């Protein structure tokens, strides 16, 4: 029930919505505009909502609002499922509280060290974010007393609620005195969410959340050429464009590598990203990419990160899709970030059926390069 | 598009028309600045001595301040560390002049045939302005830019030209911390803050607006309350 467009309309304490200003987040999104006053009301909330970060925002707001500074104990949890996800998590909490004085945030998973964190609990710490078999364990060694806990994150729920998680989110919940709010997020919702929610959801206002995938805002070119000429027509197109930061699809993880390796040669400032990599060097590498280490990333559809790289604003399809889905993955966004200006891509001949498949099954447009990009191929 | 430069690419076609560099030449430094990156600064500054000839530099300074520096904020840093790195202090000038140039023209637009973007666009080229003037203990002659004058003019104009010009002048002054010369107590630096603080004492100035004087005092470890506004916009 909006209370209106701007964040000063929902009353929430001065010191909170400084730290929503020095975001860069001028006006509520339609996802934070619904979620917030409910959440703020007490209400449990079931909501649907894409996986990563964009979310957050609309949680960490009311958790943060309703803390109170004044008392040494765990009062939210947020629980999500991957240790990246919970930096990140973390890193904005304490980014959007800093005015707050006080506010004591603290992220605990398996690839935090145990002993390291059970000498942090010793200090006040008001809210907790982790995953959920670390935390299961800090609160059965007492070190996280949770009987003050009045706020509690499902983030991803579809993922904390699999085979892998179920019990041990079970577990967690029965630790927590029996009237807390609950919030929970999840892109999906399988026999296993809903399960959850009636057990544990006291009457939750549900919410579909989800900001879908839309072309709108970009300009998408193709340029037919050979295999022979790909690297040179990708010459032209960084000799040519304004690209702050670029992402360049391509169909496998060899030729990736062969890709990334054959333009670092050319003077190229690029990291590669494929699926043959140990999933803490991918972090590595998109950590580097998103701090501007270097201008341009090549990777396959397995890098779904893309979208929270505010920068990147210029996809290049070294290699054109088989899948108008794969090729909406690749150039979609939501419109938090906006939308990518350009998208460019690289045909063959055999391509075209599938490029006029995908752009009739997208109801797209995708234009021929203009003149004079094309001149200088030549 | 949050990226339109057609205000300045439009202010740019009525004015002297200066002498544009061949088209490989072009290429060859959109290449550079589209993969510039702190790992082949030496490398790229040293690319683009040995490819752009001296009568090109007006076109190159032009292109980095209208095409790269107003929409690409998350590279100042590195274009700053390049022009550090080039020695090139008549280059400098030149694109010093480029940014006061398009700062006029966002400051002297029309501001309801605006685009969405000519905000940001603000913002960045006084972000870039601090960075190359009062960061390097070079100064914001009034000349220039008179950045107090700037501020009394808005508030006379209302609202709408604060939002412009307030985060505009935030970001300029957010340098002034990294400054031996420029550094509060700075007497040039202080007056401007002085006002500042005279505007945040406005009832109804918009929150974000009190917001971003707020969080400049924050930025340049001033105490907000031990400013010393006077009574210029009193008058007004
Ligand atoms: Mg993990
Ligand atoms: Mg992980
Ligand atoms: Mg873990």
């Amino acid at each position: 029930r909006s209370m209106g467009n701007e964040f000063e309309d929902y009353c929430l304490k001065r010191e909170l919505l400084m730290g929503i200003f020095e975001m860069g987040w001028e006006k509520p999104s339609p996802i934070q505009e619904e979620s917030i006053p409910i959440a703020l009301s007490g209400r449990d909330i079931l909501a649907r909502a894409k996986n990563g970060t964009g979310k957050s925002g609309a949680y960490l707001i009311p958790l943060l609002e309703r803390l109170d500074l004044k008392k040494d104990n765990i009062q939210a949890m947020v629980i999500v499922p991957t240790r990246e996800l919970a930096l990140q998590v973390s890193q904005i909490c304490i980014q959007v509280s800093k005015h707050m004085g006080g506010a004591k945030v603290m992220a605990t998973t398996g690839g935090t060290n145990l002993r390291d964190d059970i000498m942090r609990l010793d200090d006040t710490v008001h809210v907790v974010i982790a995953t959920p078999g670390r935390i299961l364990d800090l609160i059965k060694k007492g070190v996280a007393k949770v009987d003050h806990v009045q706020m509690i994150v499902l983030d991803e729920a579809d993922k904390l609620l699999s085979q892998d998680f179920v019990q041990i989110m079970e577990d967690i919940i029965l630790t927590l005195p029996k009237n807390r709010q609950i919030l929970l997020y999840s892109a999906t919702f399988p026999l296993s969410v809903q399960k959850f929610m009636n057990s544990h959801l006291q009457k939750p206002y549900e919410i579909n959340l989800m900001e879908e995938l839309t072309l709108k805002g970009v300009t998408q070119y193709y340029a037919y050429v050979t295999e022979r000429q790909k690297v040179h027509c990708l010459n032209t197109l960084f000799s040519r464009l304004q690209i702050n930061q670029s992402i360049i699809f391509c169909n496998s993880s060899q030729r990736v590598e062969l890709l990334a390796k054959k333009i670092s040669q050319l003077g190229y400032s690029c990291f590669y990203i494929h699926a043959k990599m140990r999933q803490e060097h991918r972090n590595r590498v998109f950590h580097d990419f998103r701090n501007g280490l270097c201008r341009n990333l090549v990777c396959t559809d397995l890098f779904t990160r893309g979208i929270d790289i505010q920068a990147v604003n210029v996809v290049i399809n070294f290699d054109f899709p088989k899948l108008a889905e794969t090729y909406l993955h690749r150039i979609g966004r939501s419109g938090r970030f906006g939308h990518l200006g350009l998208a460019i891509n690289l045909i063959t001949y055999d391509d075209r059926f599938n490029l006029k498949s995908i752009e009739e099954q997208l109801g797209t447009e995708i234009k021929p390069i203009p003149s004079n990009i094309d001149k200088s191929l030549y | 598009n949050t990226t339109n430069i057609d205000t300045l690419l439009v202010a740019t076609d009525q004015t002297e028309r200066i002498v544009e560099p061949p088209e490989n030449i072009q290429e060859k430094i959109a290449f550079i600045f589209n993969n510039l990156s702190q790992s082949n600064m030496t490398q790229k500054v040293e690319e683009l001595k040995e490819t752009v000839k001296e009568e090109f530099m007006p076109w190159v300074s032009q292109y980095l301040v209208m095409k790269r520096v107003s929409i690409e904020p998350n590279f100042h840093s590195l274009y700053s560390n390049f022009l550090d790195t080039l020695k090139n202090p008549e280059f400098n000038k030149m694109v010093l002049n480029e940014t006061y140039r398009n700062i006029k023209v966002l400051l002297t637009s029309d501001k309801a045939a605006a685009n969405f973007s000519d905000r940001s666009l603000l913002k960045n080229l006084g972000h870039w302005l601090g960075m190359i003037t009062l960061a390097k203990n070079k100064p914001i002659l009034h000349t220039d830019l008179d950045v107090k004058s700037l501020l009394l003019e808005a508030y006379v104009k209302g609202q709408q030209e604060l939002l412009y010009v307030v985060p505009f002048v935030a970001k300029v002054l957010e340098s002034s911390i990294r400054s031996v010369v420029f550094r509060p107590p700075n007497p040039w630096t202080m007056a401007i803050m002085n006002v500042l603080a005279e505007l945040h004492q406005e009832h109804d100035l918009k929150l974000n607006l009190k917001f971003e004087i707020e969080v400049l005092c924050k930025n340049l470890a001033l105490d907000i309350n031990e400013l010393k506004p006077g009574n210029l916009l009193k008058d007004k």
